[PDB]
């Protein structure tokens, strides 16, 4: 399944940068 | 409020981006973080890596041809195969490999949490967890909690292969078979023995051992010894003479332990390059020396199927075309693998006999499980392309298969090529900076100025 | 035994202070203490082969090789021959043979010198290491150094010990260079290897920046002579003041691509340079040591396929007949069996 | 003893990347670390309950 | 292959052992976020 | 001033982040149709009607494999204009009979030119000398060389280099089969420059990062720099002493550094083309006769010199009938020469 | 005296203007393969084009100034 | 028209990973279709 194995990559790899950008907007302590 | 606010910039830290970690050197929460952190990630790595071994494994073909590295570090464990290493349950793969992707969420939760949200620096939140790099006495003892742990995992090995299912024997008598360790070697002579053994052909240092009897013993020292010394750590200071010797930094102990890896990850080359004991063929596929002595096996048992004299056959050289001597008389295969003579593996040695190959042996002893073993070795040798063309370079494209020990071999002696050198680096930096001058000459005092001329 | 354990211990000291001592005119150190013995063995032993030795039954096929100057070669097509085929990787001291003269007909110079030479060169490196420790300077000059080091391992003692042979280790001779390289073509499609690819990135670009670099100092020198005066006059060893105007340099090289393009950081600068060759040839001498394990160059041979199923060559298959042409011809008899599998 | 199983494992896998997500963005937030503390005591305790979950339905499916 | 109760999560078994390389693409992520200060 | 030359000569002189010039007139026209004939050609263009290759990602091939090929044989030296009597204004036809490789050529010859102009005309313009223009006679040597007196000697394009990654392999393995190039002592001394001015790069880089004072307090030590100081960043009398110390000798001169720091690879490259100049006319270092007389008299004579002439053979007979299919070559397997059993 | 490329590529005019030209050059080009026109204006073969059924030898060029239709009869020889 | 209204961090993280994935397809190509050798 290629378009399960290109959406399940597409959420993991997303979540790193959205860590940083929910943090930036927030402020944080990045 | 600003930028440079946080103590996590040049400006506070003294070192750039992208030498950042250094600016960790002196806070021992942080550091603590990143490295719990960095072991999560190896050990995700292992879990992860092993369900994907698992999910595309096809328990008939041989591991491999399919690219497994995990699953053959499982199997020579005596988990999951049995004679011949045939894969009977693959339900113990999937066990190492859950347990450790589970606990590399243990591993990451706590290397976060001291990374961003526990205390920056642990001393003073309890004298037991901080630390001073320059405070020997410290160092030891936590050099020897980590020892002593060490010792524990090389008895785990132990309790595994003589009390919880043994190890995969691919000397088993009768064939590679799983089999319990009862009579580990104890005699140091022997354990020991392997460590002064020349490293060069036909010796080959602890890369020979041969047998799962040495292998456990081993251990068992081993076990004993970092448990020792990891006590003997905790409970003394360094001598004068190791005081005056060393670099006491933090810096110069990661040199030490870099230098340490290299070696050791070159030591993990030659032992997968080489061995077939701890790394059996039947998992790893053949050896180099292993292939190349099956193809000379290949072509005398088809030639003399068909009538060949393969003792009395000389070649176009003048030596033999299938069988000459070693240089100290031993019978041995003919061709290009007269380099290989010091190869042992199961499938050949029922052919030895104290004078190496016997030729009455050959004549009428040769099985027909012996040919397949070596037909199958002499075409999966470990020779292919970085695109996993297997063959030789001229070879067309068609069979898919660069061999685990060439994966093996060729990682870890990268890796510890460039651990060399980062060992050259740090090494130096920390004597540099020991001494005061890892930033440069101080222009008010440079010490050539001072030196005679050299003429 | 009393006091005297201080008179020993002081003359210790002295030696101490001697091997260390910034004012030999050669820094001797205690790598050097190592390195000096043997790389005058090695090359003792090399210059005597070179000139003297016997052929050598470099395959083990009882096929000796000339390499030596007396026996029929001049610079280019002489060596001194690796170690045979039969002894492999086993140790071959001169007291392993019977004689001199077996010693000779098996290549034993061979292991003697590059034994000798590797110890040397990896002492030479720490000495570099150390010099700069008792000067003062910062200590990564061994880690440039480091480079050329990895290659000749590579060469010398990795590449044999995937193969199983020294007599697959390069030969110490000009041709007997371009025969371990034509081989490994073959044998490896190296030309296909991306480390060798950067190992070519890093001697085609470490030139390029070479002259790159010293014609854009010597383009903006301060006038400080005339025109019957050599410009080098205008420069004095040890002058404080920098000798060539950096910006005029910059605003040169800004310009000829564009401005962010060029080097204002002379640390900057001068950081690439030592970077860029370093890295490059650490990568091809970790091709020759991966390459040792037979994990070789990318293998494109009949890739392209038409809708029928005919191969449509590309270059790739040309690479291929050439590669084919040495290995079938290479060693021409020691092959009985249709692999070549080392 | 159904398969159920199914589901607990679905729950995981959300739960867990959930917590990817939240557990650092909360660790570097500001405000409501009180509320944020409280919650990933909860989500850690039902991963938890979850891995045993999945762990003992395995050997129902 | 897995037993078939997990097969269904097959395409996220194939994707996994990437993870750890995206740990040292998101430090520059993350870097770049702070201006590499 | 006024006058339309002038007032042009103040817009192509103007400080922009492109610098354009008169140079730029020749320079930039060239140097954007050469690198876009490449692109254009190893992306869609095919070689089948000339080599019997393919050589485009459109045909599958990858960034290693693809190229711009030379023309057919049967096209000798003809320029291949666009125009010309062989393609007739056809640009299909002209792609297919290998047009797109002359384009690039020449196109690419005269963007050398141009550029070797800009940068004669901005040093002109700064105020320093161009000694820049003068190392880049260098590549321009090895460009005309190979790319146009060599095929210009042979019987036509067909033989000069395609310009392609597995072509150039491809173009290596031909000199070393049919010209023996390793041997050639032109070559040799091309090598030594290349790989003497890497090891400069590397060795001057090195040194002056680790003889830098300490200028800041920084443990990077990048920031301690300013583009605009009068004084030497590292010592030259430290890096003196170190150099002469663990080599026995060094440089004492900045600026006859610089200037050997051009002369080396500069020097290397030109010896390079002298050598393809005469590989252009067969004019080979191919043999050493001394040496044929001898083991043609003795069967029993052998060096690493007759063992390159084999692998020579075995590629001149296992290559040429794909890469030469002009000559229509039929080699029966009896005919080919191989070693035993491979 | 130009603008800095970095104020221009994280301006939303920059990307509001990129954003539909940057995606229409690339489906141009997908379409410039997809629809076959590639192979006809550069010449290059398509799978079932580098041979004819029966024959199996190269249409190598070996006329000069009658290539052009040289090659011309090679592709007739073709379906 | 000015600049920094999108994060310089944001456009580099987008656009490398844009890279990344044409690259990748690129990769996926060897071993699919035309050049694969199958
Ligand atoms: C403080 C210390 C500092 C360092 C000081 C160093 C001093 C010694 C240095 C030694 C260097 C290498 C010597 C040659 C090693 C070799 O031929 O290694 C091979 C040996 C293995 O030898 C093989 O071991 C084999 C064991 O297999 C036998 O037993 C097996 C049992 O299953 C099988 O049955 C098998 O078929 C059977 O043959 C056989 O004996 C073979 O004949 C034999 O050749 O590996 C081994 O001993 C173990 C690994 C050796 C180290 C290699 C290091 C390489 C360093 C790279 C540097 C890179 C450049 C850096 C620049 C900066
Ligand atoms: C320094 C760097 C400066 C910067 C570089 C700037 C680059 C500018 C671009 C220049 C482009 C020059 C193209 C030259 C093409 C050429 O030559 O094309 C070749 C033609 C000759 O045509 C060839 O002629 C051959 C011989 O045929 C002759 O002989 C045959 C056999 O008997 C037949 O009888 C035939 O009819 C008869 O004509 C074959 O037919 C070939 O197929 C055919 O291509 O000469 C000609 O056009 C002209 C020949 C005379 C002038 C040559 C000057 C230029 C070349 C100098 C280098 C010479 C190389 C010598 C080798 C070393
Ligand atoms: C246990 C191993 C270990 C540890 C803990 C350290 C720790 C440290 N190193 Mg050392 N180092 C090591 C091994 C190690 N190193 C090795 C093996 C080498 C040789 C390559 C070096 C070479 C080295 C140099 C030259 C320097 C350090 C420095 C440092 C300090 C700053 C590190 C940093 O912020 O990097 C930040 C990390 C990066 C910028 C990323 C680097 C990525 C690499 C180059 C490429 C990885 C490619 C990947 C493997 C495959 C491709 C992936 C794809 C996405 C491209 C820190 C104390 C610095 C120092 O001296 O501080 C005092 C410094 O200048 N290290
Ligand atoms: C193994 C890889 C690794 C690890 C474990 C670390 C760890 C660390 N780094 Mg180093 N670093 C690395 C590689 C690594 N680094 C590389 C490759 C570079 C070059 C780009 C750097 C360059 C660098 C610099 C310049 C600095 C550090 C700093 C730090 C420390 C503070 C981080 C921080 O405050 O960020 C704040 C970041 C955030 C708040 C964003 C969230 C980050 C979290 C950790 C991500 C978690 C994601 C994960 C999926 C969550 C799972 C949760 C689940 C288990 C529940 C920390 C111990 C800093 C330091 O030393 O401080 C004193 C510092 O200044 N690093
Ligand atoms: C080498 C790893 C390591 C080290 C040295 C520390 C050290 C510390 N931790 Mg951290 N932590 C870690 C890993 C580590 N932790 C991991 C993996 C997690 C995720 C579970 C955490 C989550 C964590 C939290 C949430 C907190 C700490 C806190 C602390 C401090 C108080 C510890 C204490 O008093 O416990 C007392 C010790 C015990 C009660 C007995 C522990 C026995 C353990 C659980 C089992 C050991 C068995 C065996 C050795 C484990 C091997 C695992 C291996 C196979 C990977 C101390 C500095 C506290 C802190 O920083 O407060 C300011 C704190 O609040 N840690
Ligand atoms: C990770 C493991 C580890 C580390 C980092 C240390 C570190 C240290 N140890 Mg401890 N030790 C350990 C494990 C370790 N030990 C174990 C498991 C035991 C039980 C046997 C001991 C028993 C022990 C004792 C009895 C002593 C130390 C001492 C020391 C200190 C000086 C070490 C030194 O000078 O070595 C350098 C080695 C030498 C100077 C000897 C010569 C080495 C030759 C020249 C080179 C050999 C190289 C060769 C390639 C090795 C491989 C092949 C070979 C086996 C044939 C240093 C803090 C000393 C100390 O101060 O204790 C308070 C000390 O007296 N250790
Ligand atoms: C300065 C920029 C420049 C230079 C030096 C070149 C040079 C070249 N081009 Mg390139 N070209 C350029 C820009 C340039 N081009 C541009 C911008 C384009 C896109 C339009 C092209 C598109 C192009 C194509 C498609 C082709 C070339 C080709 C060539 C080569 C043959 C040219 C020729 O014979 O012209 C001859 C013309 C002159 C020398 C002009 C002289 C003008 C005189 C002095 C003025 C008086 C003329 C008079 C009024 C005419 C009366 C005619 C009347 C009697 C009928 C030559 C290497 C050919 C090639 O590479 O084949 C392999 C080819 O096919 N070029
Ligand atoms: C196990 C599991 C899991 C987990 C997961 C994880 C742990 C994740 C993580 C993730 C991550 C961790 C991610 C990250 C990512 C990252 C990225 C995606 C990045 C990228 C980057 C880039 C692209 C870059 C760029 C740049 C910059 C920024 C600057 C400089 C320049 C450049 C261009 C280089 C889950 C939950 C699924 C579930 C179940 C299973
Ligand atoms: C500090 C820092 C860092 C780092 C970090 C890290 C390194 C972290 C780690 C982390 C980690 C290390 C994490 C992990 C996690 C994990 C998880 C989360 C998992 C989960 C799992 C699961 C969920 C499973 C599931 C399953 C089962 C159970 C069965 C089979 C199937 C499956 C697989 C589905 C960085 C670089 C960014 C920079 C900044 C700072
Ligand atoms: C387990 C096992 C076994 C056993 C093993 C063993 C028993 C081991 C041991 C081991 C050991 C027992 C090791 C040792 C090592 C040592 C070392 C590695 C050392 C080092 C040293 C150093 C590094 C030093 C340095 C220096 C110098 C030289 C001069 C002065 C200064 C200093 C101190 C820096 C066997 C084989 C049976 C079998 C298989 C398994
Ligand atoms: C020829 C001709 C012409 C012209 C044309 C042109 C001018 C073209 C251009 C074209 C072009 C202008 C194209 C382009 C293309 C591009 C591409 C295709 C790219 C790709 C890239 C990539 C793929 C990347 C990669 C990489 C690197 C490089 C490094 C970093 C990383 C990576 C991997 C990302 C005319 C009409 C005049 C006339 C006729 C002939
Ligand atoms: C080609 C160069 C030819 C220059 S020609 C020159 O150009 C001047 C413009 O500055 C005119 O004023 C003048 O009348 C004209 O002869
Ligand atoms: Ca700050
Ligand atoms: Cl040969
Ligand atoms: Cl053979
Ligand atoms: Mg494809």
């Amino acid at each position: 399944e290629v378009i399960a194995q290109l959406t399940m990559i597409a959420m993991i790899g997303i979540a790193g940068p959205m860590i940083i950008f929910l943090l930036a907007v927030r402020r944080g302590n990045l | 409020n600003s930028i440079f606010a946080t103590n996590r910039d040049q400006e506070s830290s003294g070192f750039a981006w992208w030498a950042g970690n250094a600016r960790l050197i002196n806070l021992s929460g942080k550091l603590l973080g990143a490295h719990v952190a960095h072991a999560g990630l190896i050990v995700f790595w292992a879990g992860a890596m092993t369900l994907f071994e698992l999910a595309h494994f096809i328990p008939e073909k041989p591991m491999y041809e399919q690219g497994l590295i995990l699953i053959p570090h499982i199997a020579t464990l005596g988990w999951g195969v049995g004679p011949g290493g045939e894969v009977v349950d693959t339900f113990p793969f999937f066990v190492v490999g859950v347990v450790h992707l589970i606990s590399s969420a243990v591993l990451g939760f706590g290397g976060v949490y001291h990374a961003i949200r526990g205390p920056e620096t642990l001393e003073e939140y309890s004298s037991f967890f901080g630390y001073d790099w320059k405070d020997k006495n410290k160092m030891t003892t936590i050099l020897g909690f980590h020892l002593i742990v060490l010792g524990i995992g090389a008895l785990l090995l132990v309790a595994k292969a003589m009390f919880f299912g043994g190890l995969y024997d691919t000397w088993a008598p009768g064939g590679g078979d799983v089999r319990v360790i009862t009579n580990p070697t104890l005699d140091p002579r022997v354990i020991f023995g392997y460590l002064l053994k020349s490293p060069f052909g036909g010796e080959g240092w602890i890369v020979s051992v041969n047998n799962l009897e040495d292998v456990v013993g081993g251990h068992i020292w081993i076990g004993l010894i970092c448990i020792a010394g990891g006590i003997w750590h905790i409970l003394t200071t360094p001598f004068g003479w190791a005081r005056r010797a060393f670099i006491w930094s933090g810096e110069a102990y990661l040199s030490y332990s870099l230098g340490a890896l290299s070696m050791m990850g070159f030591i993990a080359t030659c032992f997968v390059w080489f061995n077939n004991t701890v790394y059996p063929s039947e998992f790893y596929g053949p050896t180099g020396p292993e292939a190349s002595q099956a193809q000379a096996m290949t072509f005398l048992i088809r030639d003399q199927k068909l009538g060949a004299n393969v003792g009395s056959a000389q070649g176009p050289t003048g030596l033999g075309k299938y069988l000459m001597r070693s240089p100290t008389g031993e019978i041995i295969f003919g061709g290009e693998t007269m380099r290989f003579w010091d190869f042992r593996g199961p499938w050949l040695e029922p052919l030895r006999g104290p004078n190496g190959l016997d030729l009455n042996k050959i004549k009428n002893d040769i099985q027909p499980w012996q040919e397949r073993r070596a037909a199958e070795y002499m075409t999966h040798a470990p020779l292919g392309s970085l695109n996993s063309v297997g063959g030789v370079a001229t070879e067309i494209n068609s069979v898919n298969f660069v061999s685990p020990r060439s994966w093996l071999a060729t990682s870890h002696f990268v890796l510890a090529f460039f651990f060399l050198v980062g060992h050259l680096w740090h090494a130096g930096r920390a004597r540099a900076a020991a001494a005061g001058f890892e930033k440069g000459i101080d222009r008010e005092s440079e010490p050539v100025l001072s030196m005679p001329s050299l003429d | 035994t009393v006091l005297q354990r201080r008179e020993q211990l002081n003359l210790w000291e002295q030696f101490c202070s001697w091997v260390t001592s910034t004012n030999n005119r050669l820094y001797v150190g205690w790598f050097g203490v190592l390195m000096i013995p043997t790389l005058l063995a090695a090359t003792i032993c090399f210059v005597i082969a070179f000139i003297a030795a016997p052929p050598v039954d470099i395959d083990g096929i009882r096929e000796p090789v000339s390499g030596s100057l007396l026996y029929g070669n001049n610079i280019i097509t002489g060596a001194v021959v690796p170690s045979s085929n039969a002894i492999g990787l086993h140790f071959y001291p001169i007291w392993e043979a019977a004689s001199l003269d077996e010693w000779l007909y098996n290549g034993g110079p061979y292991q003697l010198i590059i034994f000798h030479f590797l110890i040397g060169v990896f002492c030479y490196m720490g000495r570099e290491w150390e010099l700069s420790y008792r000067l003062g300077m910062r200590p990564w000059i061994c880690v440039a150094y480091s480079a050329p080091v990895a290659a000749a391992t590579a060469v010398f003692l990795i590449y044999p010990i995937g193969q199983g042979s020294f007599s697959d280790g390069m030969p110490l001779g000009i041709s007997g260079t371009f025969n371990f390289m034509l081989v490994f073509q073959a044998e490896h499609n190296i030309l296909m290897h991306p480390f060798h690819q950067l190992g070519v990135a890093g001697v085609f670009g470490g030139a390029l920046f070479s002259a790159m670099h010293g014609s854009l100092v010597t383009s903006s020198l301060i006038r400080e002579t005339t025109e019957t005066e050599s410009a080098n006059y205008g420069y004095k060893f040890g002058q404080e003041e920098e000798t060539y105007n950096i910006v005029a340099a910059h605003g040169y090289f800004g310009r000829l691509i564009f401005q962010y393009a060029s080097f204002n950081n002379s640390r900057a600068l001068h950081f690439f340079l030592a970077a860029w060759p370093v890295i490059g040839i650490w990568f091809t001498a970790l091709g020759i040591s991966t390459m040792a394990f037979n994990l070789n160059g990318f293998n494109f041979n009949h890739s392209v396929v038409d809708a029928q199923g005919n191969v449509i060559n590309t270059w790739a298959d040309i690479i291929n007949r050439a590669n084919l042409g040495m290995e079938v011809m290479h060693e021409r008899n020691a092959h009985n069996f249709p692999l070549d599998l080392a | 003893m159904t398969i159920l199983f199914q589901l607990a494992l679905a729950a995981l896998v959300i739960l867990s990347f959930v917590m990817v997500i939240g557990v650092p963005v909360a660790y570097a937030s500001p405000q409501d670390w009180d509320r944020s503390k409280q919650l990933i005591f909860l989500g850690s305790g039902l991963w938890i309950a979850l891995v045993l979950v999945v762990g003992v339905l395995n050997f129902f499916v | 292959k897995l037993p078939e109760a997990y097969a269904i999560f097959d395409p996220l078994v194939d994707v996994l052992p990437v993870i750890p390389v995206l740990f040292l693409a998101l430090a520059f992520v993350w870097q770049a976020a702070v201006g590499f200060r | 001033e006024r006058g339309w030359f002038d007032i042009l000569d103040d817009w192509l002189k103007r400080d922009r982040f492109v610098f354009v010039g008169w140079s730029g007139i020749l320079l930039f026209p060239c140097a954007y149709l050469a690198l876009g004939g490449w692109l254009t050609g190893t992306t869609f263009v095919t070689s089948w009607y000339t080599h019997g290759l393919a050589s485009s990602y459109l045909e599958g091939c990858n960034f290693l494999t693809v190229a711009v090929s030379t023309p057919a044989n049967s096209m000798g030296h003809s320029l291949l204009l666009l125009w010309g009597p062989e393609a007739q204004g056809d640009f299909t036809r002209w792609c297919q009979l290998g047009g797109l490789w002359t384009f690039i050529a020449l196109h690419g010859a005269f963007g050398l030119i141009g550029f070797m102009l800009r940068q004669f005309e901005i040093a002109r313009l700064v105020g320093v000398r161009p000694y820049n223009a003068i190392a880049f006679s260098a590549p321009i040597a090895v460009f005309v060389s190979v790319f146009l007196i060599y095929p210009l000697g042979q019987s036509s394009w067909f033989f000069a280099p395609s310009f392609g990654v597995a072509a150039i392999f491809r173009f290596l393995l031909f000199f070393q089969g049919f010209h023996n190039w390793t041997l050639n002592p032109f070559h040799m001394m091309g090598v030594a420059g290349v790989l003497g001015g890497a090891l400069l790069c590397a060795i001057h880089g090195a040194t002056v990062e680790n003889t830098l004072f300490q200028d800041g307090e920084g443990a990077s030590t990048f920031r301690a720099f300013n583009p605009t100081q009068a004084e030497e960043t590292y010592s030259m009398v430290t890096a003196n002493r170190f150099w002469s110390q663990i080599f026995g000798i060094a440089f004492s001169n900045k600026r006859w550094l610089h200037f050997f720091m051009l002369f080396v690879p500069v020097t290397g490259l030109w010896m390079s083309a002298i050598g393809v100049v005469g590989l252009a006319l067969n004019l080979r270092s191919y043999d050493f006769i001394s040496q044929e007389i001898r083991a043609a008299e003795d069967p029993e004579f052998e060096t690493f010199y007759t063992k390159n002439l084999l692998l020579n053979e075995g590629i001149r007979a296992w290559m040429a009938p794909q890469d030469q299919p002009h000559e229509n070559f039929v080699f029966p397997e009896e005919v080919l020469p191989r070693g035993n059993a491979l | 005296g130009e603008r800095p490329f970095s104020d221009i590529i994280t301006s939303v005019r920059y990307w509001v203007i990129h954003s539909i030209t940057i995606p229409a050059l690339f489906i141009a080009g997908w379409l410039f393969v997809s629809t076959g026109l590639a192979y006809d204006v550069f010449g290059t073969p398509r799978p079932d084009s580098y041979y004819a059924q029966e024959q199996r030898s190269i249409p190598l060029v070996t006329d000069r100034f009658e290539a052009k239709q040289q090659v011309e009869t090679f592709l007739e020889q073709l379906k | 028209s000015e600049g920094g209204r999108i994060p310089l961090w944001i456009v580099a993280t987008v656009a490398g990973m844009g890279v990344i994935v044409i690259v990748g397809l690129f990769f996926y190509g060897a071993y699919a279709g035309l050049g694969s050798s199958l």
